[PDB]
RNA sequence: CCGCGGCGGUGCGCCGCGACCGGCUCCGGGACGGCUGGGAAGGCCCGGCGGGGAAGGUGGCUCGGCCGAGUGUUACAGCCCCCCCGGCAGCAGCACUCGCCGAAUCCCGGGGCCGAGGGAGCGAGACCCGUCGCCGCGCUCUCCCCCCUCCCGGCGCGCCGG
RNA sequence: CCCCGGAGCCCCGCGGACGCUACGCCGCGACGAGUAGGAGGGCCGCUGCGGUGAGCCUUGAAGCCUAGGGCGCGGGCCCGGG
RNA sequence: GGAGCCUCGGUUGGCCUCGGAUAGCCGGUCCCCCGCGGGGUCCGGUGCGGAGUGCCCUUCGUCCUGGGAAACGGGGCGCGGC
């Protein structure tokens, strides 16, 4: 009856100094902040929800605004907790800094 | 009828040898000393003029599709689904509280009975605590919470499987064109020996769960995250 | 065909190699006796602690 | 020396560098090496028929 | 979901470099009383570094070139709109998220504001260092409200005070209320301890 | 037409799961070799021997309540440290993680990601298919025996016979 | 100690494609930068001619426009509407 | 009190002392001063902070009836006043 997901943030692509793989995406999941403590999240289905105008379908319910974009968080990046995903289509690069849901079930403990 | 002579070491690799096991299945003293055009194939078939009719079981089709894809190479390793391996995760007990996290039971908590033919969870909730049926799971979905019920002195039913649980619907012959075909009668029954089953089982589930204290409350009540609690941080 | 790999397939290793069988029979038994000498020597040690 | 790392590498390592990466010259062609026959028929008139024999 | 930092006694660009990569990460951060903000090297290396600052000036039209802005909380805009892609649309976005104050508001001075020890002047510099405060620094370049700030933040002081004194009423009612019901929740005090709370 | 009975391409779209392989990236364990045939260390200390910082002392002073703390003065051993005469399982480069080289003197199990694309029956009465090389193993053509025994049978929850 | 109008087989020395525009099909291995320049292939494009399609067409040719469906790496091409 | 268009972010909140870094937090104030409160002296409790942001606060299934511990609490965007 309550929330599902934990909080995370789309901090941007995987990108050198000038360049940039748009089909990789960084993540950084709120509370985890070591390479130590992000093994859990190791391959955690996660989503980017928005919304548009015309309406869509949704399974189990009525037809909606809401829309997804789903993906899977393939491993981590870099000491400082930020996680690496890649999505199954590409995030529009207006997401920069809203949420993004890390689910709890491809759960393997 | 003898069962298997060497144990399993490894998986794959046989434990004593090629000549211990020469020595066990004693393949000394089994040194053993051993070294159409006119005729009808098959038919079945009688007739009363003409004498008896030659017929064809089997018979050679009447169309040929004029293109075809050819053979394959036998895949050389594949199973079916009914033919795998089933896994068990570590912290999954027969006794064990499960939080299942993806269906319209979501959150809950729920006694866990055992793993079934199929690789799915059986779930049974407490019907007068979580409001939850005789349902499967799957493993990926669940998260295994760490409390376990004394469980192993009940009798669950054994007619209840993967082909128990299985829906019905969808059938071909009807007429479908017009308003029909599935878009109407809006329900699915109950079917009360699931009723009973239900019973059944919870009836012996409880009180062995409302002995220990407040793991009612802990059943009926409903998983959540919240601020500042996080699943690499707490543990279960 | 498919190159697979020897160090990680344990019968292509016998394809090319028929005696990795005997030597991966060896240290899983001789390991294993020697765990079962040191699990030994473990319990004599907590026997002379507790005399 | 500038261009190069060099060593005398060991028993294990020989291991590896030939079940791993067995590539052989047969015909002028980098063919793997998944089956003894291939040895057997390029070096079986020098004594070594197997990736044993070649290692050794 | 809007933290609230202090600007007393923490570093300029130490805390600047924090905020932007904060506000980078799509979080509102309102960074209040930015003239208790220190910078480490004494006051008249800092002076001369901003006169030198005022002097960069464009020669045909300064007021169509660089905007010299003297107070404290502009000065900490502009030290974070200088780590900030300001030139993009999400760095315009950040500018627009970042709130600062100078002194700290009705809005905010009745919040509990944050304090970064990774920026913060008794963790970063060794005690036998210089220092210049921002407030200091803005008043003898120009600024013209250091007295005004500094009556409306005694105000405030007495009224925190005055609130403080309340809290430290309403917690010792709590103590002695605890002391009274200790006999009545003794079962529920344990069940606490037991699993690693008020020990 | 009722049959998803067998084969083949498959599905209108969105998906999920299982097992197996190839390439990777990590984790938890187990046991082995060499050394100065490891160095110091852990335990009981024994009969001697020399030297040095300076202690339930001696003792100039200071600070307090016969007692405690600091400083300095000769310096024994009853605070300790180092070296020689000589010896006991007690060690595993050790989860008392003090610092090496490592592996036919080496192996097991697990977690995460990516991909599967190649198709050796186009026969008229005879199967629209298996499999080739490697490690095995189960049955049978040799015969017995013990235990758990579940579909089933018998007797009073227990016992007896695929 | 027999024949395969059929031993029935991972191979059929008895005729032998679904696979064969042999200028075709198929299987491995390595490689792939480029100006000036050189060579090869165009079922890329324009115009006219000798053959050829029992070719197309007032029940609508060429040309032109297109917020449509596409194909080819590409040169470009085939349809849908006016 | 009503559907119906457009644009989106979200997924409990924290309603507050100043202050020092070679120190600081909390008491009664038996003792004193100043305008019930503040300040000073002595004393007592913790100080890698449990009067802890490594923190605190709210439960996030429902209703039926019939007991125990606790409670005179809550509500009608409750009406008028300070
Ligand atoms: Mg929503």
């Amino acid at each position: 009856s309550g929330r599902l997901w934990c909080k995370a943030i789309f901090a941007g692509y995987k990108r050198g100094l000038r360049n940039q793989r748009e089909h990789t995406a960084l993540l950084k999941i709120e509370g985890v902040y070591a390479r130590d403590e992000t093994e859990f999240y190791l391959g955690k289905r996660c989503a980017y929800v928005y919304k548009a105008k015309n309406n869509t379908v949704t399974p189990g319910g009525k037809p909606n605004k809401t829309r997804v974009i789903w993906g899977k968080v393939t491993r981590a990046h870099g000491n400082s907790g930020m996680v690496r995903a890649k999505f199954r289509s590409n995030l529009p690069a207006k997401a920069i800094g809203h949420r993004i849901r890390v689910m709890l079930y491809p759960s393997r403990i | 009828p003898h069962c298997s002579r060497n144990p399993v070491l490894v998986r794959g690799i046989g434990r004593y040898s090629r000549s211990a096991m020469y020595s066990r299945k004693a393949l000394y003293k089994r040194k053993y000393a051993a070294p159409v055009l006119a005729t009808v194939t098959k038919p079945v078939g009688g007739d009363k003029n003409g004498g008896t009719r030659v017929v064809k079981l089997r018979k050679m089709p009447r169309y040929y599709p004029t293109e075809d894809v050819p053979r394959k190479l036998l895949s050389h390793g594949r199973k079916p689904f009914s033919q795998h391996v089933r896994k068990l995760r570590a912290s999954i007990t027969p006794g064990t509280i499960l939080i299942i996290l993806t269906g319209r039971h979501r959150g809950k908590r729920v006694v866990f009975l055992k793993q079934l033919s199929s690789g799915l969870l059986l779930v049974t909730g407490p019907l007068s605590l979580n409001r939850v049926p005789l349902r499967r799971t799957h493993q990926k979905f669940v998260i295994a919470t760490s409390t376990k019920i004394d469980i192993s002195g009940v009798k669950i039913p054994k007619h209840l499987t993967d082909a128990y649980f299985k829906k019905k619907q969808l059938r071909k012959p009807r007429h479908q064109e017009g308003e029909i075909f599935d878009t109407e009668k809006e329900k699915y029954e109950i079917t009360e020996q699931r009723k009973v089953d239900q019973k059944a089982v919870d009836s012996q589930i409880l009180p062995k769960i409302k002995a220990v204290p407040q793991l009612q409350g802990y059943l009926r009540s409903v998983f959540a995250l919240t601020n500042g609690v996080y699943p690499h941080k707490l543990v279960f | 065909v498919l190159k697979k790999n020897p160090l990680k397939n344990l019968r292509i290793m016998l394809k090319l190699n028929p005696y990795a069988k005997t030597m991966r029979r060896n240290t899983i038994l001789r390991q294993a006796r020697n765990h079962k000498l040191r699990v030994e020597r473990a319990a004599a040690a907590l026997a002379a602690k507790s005399d | 020396e500038p261009y190069i790392a060099w060593g005398y590498p060991n028993l294990k390592s020989v291991n590896e560098l030939i079940y791993k990466r067995g590539y052989g010259k047969i015909n002028k062609k980098r063919i793997a090496l998944t089956d003894n026959a291939l040895i057997a028929r390029s070096l079986g008139k020098y004594g070594i028929i197997c990736m044993e024999d070649l290692i050794h | 979901q809007v933290l609230v930092l202090d600007g007393r006694g923490h570093l300029l660009g130490r805390l600047a470099a924090i905020v932007a990569k904060q506000v980078l990460l799509g979080r509102k951060v309102v960074v209040v009383r930015c003239e208790g903000i220190n910078i480490s090297g004494n006051f008249y290396r800092n002076k001369l570094k901003y006169l030198a600052f005022l002097r960069k000036r464009m020669n045909t039209n300064p007021s169509r070139g660089p905007y010299h802005f003297r107070a404290p909380s502009r000065i900490f805009w502009r030290t974070v709109r200088g780590m900030l892609p300001h030139k993009t649309k999400r760095g315009q976005a950040a500018l627009d998220r970042l709130k600062v104050f100078d002194g700290i508001p009705p809005p905010y001075d009745k919040k509990k504001r944050m304090v970064v020890p990774a920026a913060l002047k008794v963790v970063r510099l060794k005690p036998t260092r210089k220092f210049a405060y921002l407030g200091r620094l803005a008043h003898e370049v120009g600024w013209k409200y250091q007295a005004v700030t500094a009556t409306l933040e005694e105000k405030r002081k007495e009224k925190a005070k005055i609130h403080y004194r309340k809290k430290k009423q309403l917690m010792r009612l709590r103590k002695q209320a605890e002391k009274n019901v200790e006999k009545k929740i003794d079962r529920f005090t344990e069940v606490l301890k037991t699993h690693g709370f008020l020990v």
